[PDB]
RNA sequence: GUAAAUUUAACUGUUAGUCCAAAGAGGAACAGCUCUUUGGACACUAGGAAAAAACCUUGUAGAGAGAGUAAAAAAUUUAACA
RNA sequence: CUGAACUCCUCACACCCAAUUGGACCAAUCUAUCACCCUAUAGAAGAACUAAUGUUAGUAUAAGUAACAUGAAAACAUUCUC
RNA sequence: CUCUUACUUUUAACCAGUGAAAUUGACCUGCCCGUGAAGAGGCGGGCAUAACACAGCAAGACGAGAAGACCCUAUGGAGCUUU
RNA sequence: CUCGAUGUUGGAUCAGGACAUCCCGAUGGUGCAGCCGCUAUUAAAGGUUCGUUUGUUCAACGAUUAAAGUCCUACGUGAUCUGAGUUCAGACCGGAGUAAUCCAGGUCGGUUUCUAUCUACUUUCAAAUUCCUCCCUGUACGAAAGGACAAGAGAAAUAAGGCCUACUUCACAAAGCGCCUUCCCCCGUAAAUGAUAUCAUCUCAACUUAGUAUUAUACCCACACCCACCCAAGAACAGGGUUUGU
């Protein structure tokens, strides 16, 4: 599930990645959301890609990485798998999953005028 | 260097020490000159220091070879096999009494870089680490995201 | 992009450089020996 | 661990005799093949818009003026089918591709100098060598069975198609002929420069910027000429009027398909889909088949009355 | 020149790398570098990098002892950074002296 | 243009010793049925062709004892004869060249 | 770019060529046999196909008799050339000639040939000769053909 | 509180100075500019400021697969109005 | 918490500045006297070379590169082309 | 020249034979930005990256060649002129 | 920094880049009726003429153009060129000087080497830009004079990539003066609904629309018969054909 990443503030707009062809006139800027949409597992694999030491050992290190957009996975690396490490951030919840308890456990802090239309 | 030598690694000869000490020096070979200021000082070590070093290594086989020689020479033996000659070429006999001791104190292993300082056979009691020692099991061990009873 | 003219830390137009949090605090820890210092210097 | 040729162990009695018997086995398998409808083909679907049915591969026979009956004169080019088959089919699935794709071969070749794995291809195929195999993309609806044969009334005048093929080739030339430069002078002072390509690049960057033009090897590439519309289509020897040039040399093979240019898009709704089959037809095709515009040869003279 | 001035490389490299070990002995157990070498040295525990990441290899259930341990000191500050001085000190929180 | 550094030994190596460099063998060669001697498969046998050259240059160093001079070449064919030989049926009116030798067995009489 | 052009350059020029060639081709009328650099043999192979059909068109046509006086330096040949050489490839209508490759020269290890014209009166070259028909693959296509012969006439 | 200093005897080399802070002159309250003064560093080692002669930490020399420290990381987000 | 050649710890200690200056050792050679598989004490001196577009010699790089050469056939007699 | 083109010859390239010269601290001899004796293949942060020949090109190696002839200095020279 | 050498004017050649936009595109304001203009926002894909005098860069002038942009790149680029100028040795004029000789001076003349070792590069494969004409239309606008935009159609130029039927240079072929083909967009703003602030309000409020392409698709895609020969393939190598290996 690398296509439903979650970036904070406004980096979808503001983020940038910067390439060159090589070529006079080659050097193209596009934003996070514009290669988001483009490749669903690129803004992931240039993460991990540049936390890495800049060492030869590094290209090496990413044929072990294994990138999926969607849940779906094969089932040759499905077999292989050990463990599932705990996402880092705890994903809030709307206000349409909390239920009848929380909701009614929370006290009302003001009292609204009878009179105020709303 | 390091790189421009060899190396081994910390060890004995026969696990020595462990059940007994056996001296590993085995031979002791002096080419002293009867005239020669080079053997000035080695001739003087045989009067009166060789005889008492003998008495204290009962186990080391001494030869004094007394012949026309301009560099004296020693030639340490032990029982590993290991030959190693020096030279006492123009030393005092204070010198030539801590040059034979410390033959004798050696174990005769090439004098080279030694990798570690530390050496054992059984570095482990408890178990060598692995990946799965500090992870708990699962309910029929099942994986990440394997249906069970399908 | 971003060249400093002629040489960083030096003339008429350097590098900036800020102040961290921590070099904060080792002034301060230097300070605290000193006024210290002034009270034993004192009788 | 020397190499040998067909012909090499042969005497002379048996070298008639085997080139007309692998000739004549080249006609049984080319003859046996021009009855497709009978022959369990697949399913016939009809054209639906946005669809792309298979194209073929001619032979450049030449150039040829023509004229219409406004009195302009056009040049085509003469493209003519021989020996065109279907070669192997390839699901969208296993294409590894949005569409699917159809092979295609044509110009039956010799089964003396091609390759072991190419020949058992064949042999289960149930034709000879081709000498050249081309790729197109076609729509599910447009699968046509292997060993089909195509003809050149797949194609109907009217229509637009896109010609492929290698250029001509010049071998290493310089920037003048490759890229047009100007060059320098003939007189006035010059020394042993008439024909160079003078500064490559700046001096602050210290290098060459990839892409640059330089002197090397032109031509003998694949190109494409969009655009080109179909004035005449001859039935009897399966050629193909092209309007206009196509890359290549005489007696070369180029790749025909249907224009991908917006402006002729689904027009194919009129065209046979997915091929032309004469063996089914319910009535045969005249000899040639013109276009509205076009003057034949038979028609009297001109007269802007 | 660089054998003689890789003595100095040599001696922080090492460190590097025992802390390196320890780091990740301590994330098995919920810990952090600091926590374990800190709060190892208020129980009066003087092992040095070197031990440390010798016991996290080949004897693992004594180095989980060791942040057992680590862990308990850590939670006995906080307890008593709660309190205002009254309640006493912990069990693993008493230092013992040397005259 | 001067080279700006020299070339190491290592470097002219790979230089020299590339494949492409080197020598290819070649899997054209037989040995003539006749002689045994080595050919290739496209050319004609040095052994063989010598001795035909050989023979060939008495053959004609005999023309020019007949001819006698430059620009007196004839106007009918021409026959090699041999010792133990006749004129044949259909070598008649011709220029018989008579050689003081043994018909070689290759040489066959037509 | 040479695309199309079936004629080499040698010698000194086009006249140049023209004169090496024709000192090759009266040697071959003059000897019938020589051997000289491939190139040069193949290209002068086809004036040497060509001349005999002038010499079959007879002596009395002027046109043919200015192309062996011109292509024949030496005017003794011209009379072998319609009165020996014509008459013998009669039946005839091509192929006059054989060029075969020989060993490469010692002095500068050029690529050689020979080149003669057939039915002369010197010793047969070792031409090459195909594997007899007694042999193990043409025997089983020899029956192999039969059979296809046999089953044909059934 | 410290251990240097003066004199006597006998010599060589240095006498083409750089940045930083401070007080000033010239210039344009420009210069990595120029000219004096006070002090520091460099022209010797190491650590840090990204790379770094001149800023900060730090000096007296070896080995060690021990330890405690020093300097040492950049923060900020904006305009309603009766 | 990390972090030096700062400081402590085990052991050792003359063993990190240009010019200049002071001092302790020493290779080889000759001589005196020893020595006698190569040394000793002294006395002497053409007494020590990673660098002077250094001198001589050898061999590399450039480089198997630039450049150099023989008119044709044939019987080697001769003829032919220019 | 607009605006170049075609052919011949030499050169060329491949085969064979013969076989120089300036040059060269060592080299396992990439790109961008920044840094810096102030213009980096070699330093810092990044990107790129199996090995290897041949033929081309002349942007860079502050490319080779000649201890700058311009300018200044030397109590360094010389030629010419002169009250 | 460089004088045991960093070759310096302009031009030719090839151009890389910036936007502070000369033309083409999109917008707000106007003392914008319209046709022409002034001004600002956005946009660097594409393009930006030929000549007379001058060594010239500039400048003036003539004829054009949709426009003939400003700058940096060692005042880009001389191991690619050019040498008119500047900048040695010759000489003349005027002036200075007793003379030798000299001048911001003017004038005529005057040798531009290098066989590429390394780095880099040597097919960024394929969506194209603009003018004019007809028409709309003598329509909107306007007292008059005057005179549009959008839609649509057609015909050219340039550029890029290809080809030889004819013409032309030529003639088993290579070429242009000849012929054929050429497909997407870019964001400045303008508007609705509606809170903070119960009106209103295009909203760095949640939101709606003009308004957006995974730039589309196209091209390429098999592999020891391969000694030899041939070729529209080619420096060599490689590649194609030989069912035409006397
Ligand atoms: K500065
Ligand atoms: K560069
Ligand atoms: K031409
Ligand atoms: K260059
Ligand atoms: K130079
Ligand atoms: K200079
Ligand atoms: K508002
Ligand atoms: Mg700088
Ligand atoms: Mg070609
Ligand atoms: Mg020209
Ligand atoms: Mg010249
Ligand atoms: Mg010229
Ligand atoms: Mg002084
Ligand atoms: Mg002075
Ligand atoms: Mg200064
Ligand atoms: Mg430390
Ligand atoms: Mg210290
Ligand atoms: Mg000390
Ligand atoms: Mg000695
Ligand atoms: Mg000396
Ligand atoms: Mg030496
Ligand atoms: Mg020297
Ligand atoms: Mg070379
Ligand atoms: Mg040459
Ligand atoms: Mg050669
Ligand atoms: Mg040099
Ligand atoms: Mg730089
Ligand atoms: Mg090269
Ligand atoms: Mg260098
Ligand atoms: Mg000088
Ligand atoms: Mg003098
Ligand atoms: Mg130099
Ligand atoms: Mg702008
Ligand atoms: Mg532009
Ligand atoms: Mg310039
Ligand atoms: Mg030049
Ligand atoms: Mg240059
Ligand atoms: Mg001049
Ligand atoms: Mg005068
Ligand atoms: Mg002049
Ligand atoms: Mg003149
Ligand atoms: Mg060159
Ligand atoms: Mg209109
Ligand atoms: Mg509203
Ligand atoms: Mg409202
Ligand atoms: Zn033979």
């Amino acid at each position: 599930n690398t296509r439903h990443i979650a970036f904070s503030g406004n980096k979808w707009e503001q983020k940038v990645y910067s390439s060159h062809t090589g070529y006079p006139g080659g050097f193209r800027q596009v934003t996070a959301a514009q290669l988001h949409l483009r490749d669903p597992v690129a803004i992931v694999k240039l993460a991990i890609y540049g936390m890495l030491p800049k060492n030869l050992h590094r290209r090496t290190m990413m044929e072990r990485l294994h990138l999926f957009p969607d849940e779906y996975i094969p089932e040759d690396i499905l077999k292989n798998l050990v463990e599932e490490l705990p996402q880092p951030r705890k994903i809030p919840k709307r206000l349409d999953e909390y239920t009848q308890e929380e909701i009614d456990a929370f006290p009302r802090l003001w009292t609204p005028p009878e009179d105020y239309r709303l | 260097t390091a790189r421009g030598t060899p190396s081994r690694f910390l060890a004995s000869v026969l696990h020595n020490g462990l059940g007994r000490y056996v001296q590993q020096l085995q031979r002791l070979s002096f080419s002293v000159s009867r005239d020669g200021a080079s053997s000035r000082g080695a001739r003087e070590f045989v009067e009166r220091e060789v005889i008492d070093f003998a008495r204290r290594n009962p186990g080391v086989v001494i030869y004094v070879n007394s012949r026309p020689c301009c560099v004296p020479r020693v030639v340490a033996e032990y029982l590993n096999g290991a030959v190693r000659e020096e030279s006492i070429h123009c030393k005092s006999v204070e010198e030539i009494s801590t040059l034979v001791q410390k033959l004798a104190d050696q174990s005769g292993l090439d004098v080279i870089r030694i990798r570690k300082p530390f050496h054992t056979d059984n570095p482990s009691i408890q178990g060598q680490w692995h990946p799965f020692t500090n992870k708990p099991t699962t309910f029929r061990g099942l994986r990440p995201r394997e249906v069970q009873d399908p | 992009r971003g060249r400093i003219p002629g040489r960083q830390w030096i003339g008429k137009h350097r590098r900036p450089r800020f102040v961290s949090l921590r070099a904060k605090q080792n002034m301060i820890r230097r300070l605290e020996i000193e006024a210290e210092n002034h009270y034993w210097l004192s009788m | 661990k020397s190499g040998t040729w067909w012909d090499e162990h042969l005497s002379e009695e048996n070298v008639p005799f085997i080139k007309q018997l692998v000739s004549d086995e080249d006609k049984a398998q080319l003859a046996s093949k021009l009855c497709p409808l009978k022959d369990e083909p697949w399913p016939i679907h009809p054209w639906e818009p946005g669809s792309f049915r298979v194209g073929l591969i001619a032979l450049k026979l030449g150039m040829m003026p023509l004229w219409t009956k406004d009195g302009q004169k056009h040049v085509v080019t003469l493209l003519q089918v021989q020996d065109c088959h279907v070669l192997k089919y390839t699901s969208k699935e296993n294409c590894n591709g949005k569409m699917a794709t159809l092979s295609v071969g044509g110009k039956t070749v010799s089964r003396f100098r091609k390759a072991t794995s190419i020949l058992e291809f064949y042999r289960e195929l149930g034709l000879p060598p081709k000498q050249t195999v081309k790729i197109f993309n076609i729509t599910d609806n447009a699968a046509i069975k292997p060993g089909t044969p195509l003809y050149a009334a797949h194609f109907r005048p009217g229509q637009y198609v896109d010609v492929t093929a290698k250029t001509i080739g010049k071998g290493f030339q310089g920037v003048m002929k490759r890229w047009g430069f100007k060059g320098q002078p003939a007189t006035h002072g010059q020394t042993k420069t008439h024909r160079r390509p003078g500064a490559v690049a700046t001096g602050d960057i210290g290098r060459v910027w990839p892409g640059t033009k330089m002197p090397g090897k032109m031509g003998n590439i694949y190109r494409t000429e969009y655009g080109l519309k179909v004035w005449r289509i001859n039935t009897k020897h399966n050629i193909i009027y092209v309007n206009g040039s196509v890359p290549g040399h005489k007696n070369c093979l180029v790749k025909v398909k249907d224009s991908k240019l917006p402006a002729y898009k689904d027009l194919g709704k009129n065209l046979p889909f997915p091929t032309y089959f004469p063996d089914g037809d319910e009535e045969e095709l005249p000899e040639d088949l013109y276009d509205e515009n076009v003057c034949q040869p038979g028609a009297p003279s001109i007269t802007f009355a | 020149v660089k054998c003689t001035k890789a003595r100095y490389l040599k001696k922080k490299n090492m460190r590097t790398l025992w802390i390196n070990r320890i780091t990740a002995a301590s994330q098995e157990h919920g810990l952090k570098y600091p926590a374990l070498i800190g709060n190892l040295v208020k129980c009066q525990v003087e092992l040095n990098r070197k031990v440390l990441a010798d016991l996290a290899i080949y004897e693992p259930k004594t180095f989980k002892s060791l942040a057992a341990l680590a862990s308990r000191r850590r939670h006995e500050g906080f307890a008593a950074a709660l309190g205002d001085g009254k309640e006493p000190e912990g069990i693993f929180s008493r230092v013992v002296q040397y005259h | 243009a001067a080279p700006k550094n020299r070339r190491t030994i290592e470097v002219n190596r790979c230089r020299r010793r590339n494949p492409q460099k080197l020598i290819k063998v070649k899997n054209n060669i037989d040995v003539c049925p006749e002689c045994g001697h080595l050919k290739q498969k496209h050319v004609l046998c040095a052994y063989c062709y010598e001795k035909v050259c050989k023979e060939t240059a008495e053959i004609r160093r005999q023309i020019g004892k007949q001819e006698g001079g430059p620009f007196k070449a004839p106007t009918i064919e021409t026959v090699v004869l041999y010792t133990g030989e006749t004129p044949s049926e259909q070598d008649q009116g011709k220029r018989i060249i008579e050689r003081d030798r043994k018909r070689p067995s290759w040489f066959t009489q037509n | 770019i040479s695309h199309g052009r079936v004629f080499r350059r040698m010698g000194l020029g086009p006249e140049s060529r023209i004169h090496l060639l024709r000192n090759l081709l009266t040697g071959l009328v003059r000897h019938e046999r020589i051997e000289a650099p491939w190139a040069r043999v193949d290209e002068m192979r086809g004036y040497a196909e060509k001349l005999i059909d002038y010499g079959k068109l007879g002596d009395t046509n002027e046109r043919a008799m200015r192309m062996a006086d011109f292509w024949l330096t030496e005017k003794d040949l011209i009379p072998k050339l319609f009165q020996v050489l014509a008459p013998r490839y009669k039946d005839q209508t091509g192929g006059y000639t054989r060029m075969l490759q020989i060993p490469n020269r010692s002095l500068d290890r050029a690529k050689m040939a020979v080149i003669e014209y057939k039915g002369n009166c010197l010793p047969p070259l070792p031409l090459p000769r195909r594997d007899s028909h007694l042999t193990l693959l043409n025997q089983l296509l020899q029956g192999l053909r039969q059979d296809l012969r046999q089953s044909q006439e059934a």
